[PDB]
């Protein structure tokens, strides 16, 4: 339950993704478990809220994380790899440009297992999650919620 | 099948971080399924 990230295992083990716990919420990416249970030592945590189209999903509680890229400034992609200590990856995001508005975009590729991983802001939010994107080499967007 | 989760660190800015990529501007749609593909 402790605020922090989280890899996500499954089982041999494999880490198929990545999320993020703050204030007693899990927040992680729709493909990443598509709406599985999840275990945390012997408790368990349930899907509270899902969305196929936005590709997230929140365990024990709604969507908390809230911040949004500035559109200037540099970012930091929190990246946890299978079999690597979480390490820090800085960046300009790009731009996906849609029909409905500008989102930030992080023109990064690590493996599968790092889906969920959590862009930050220079203060240290959560701006989005890493891990759904379009290839033109593999983009992101940086996908955010709503609280 | 059951899927587990591991702490694996604080969420912090790291003033020493690598500095990488590119900051491509590309239209895209969307689709119901949450695909993003290319737009032209």
């Amino acid at each position: 339950t402790t605020d922090g990230v989280y890899r996500v295992m499954t089982r041999g083990s494999t880490q198929v993704g990545v999320g993020v716990m703050q204030e007693g919420v899990f927040h992680t990416m729709w493909h990443v478990t598509k709406g599985a249970a999840l275990r945390s030592g012997e408790g368990r945590l349930d899907p509270y809220w899902g969305d196929v189209k936005q590709d997230l999903v929140s365990y024990c509680g709604p969507w908390k994380l809230d911040a949004a890229w500035d559109g200037l400034s540099e970012v930091q992609l929190l990246a946890v790899p299978p079999g690597e200590r979480a390490k820090n990856i800085q960046t300009l995001p790009g731009i996906f440009k849609t029909k409905d508005g500008d989102i930030g975009a992080v023109a990064l590729d690590y493996p599968a297992g790092t889906s969920g991983s959590p862009i930050l802001d220079k203060s240290g939010r959560v701006i989005g999650l890493y891990g759904n994107g379009v290839v033109i080499s593999y983009v992101s967007a940086i996908t955010q919620g709503k609280r | 099948v059951d899927m587990y989760i591991e702490r694996a660190g604080d969420i912090t800015w790291e003033k020493d971080a690598e500095v990488t990529g590119n900051s491509p501007r590309l239209d895209v749609a969307l689709d119901e399924s949450g695909d993003f593909s290319l737009v032209e």
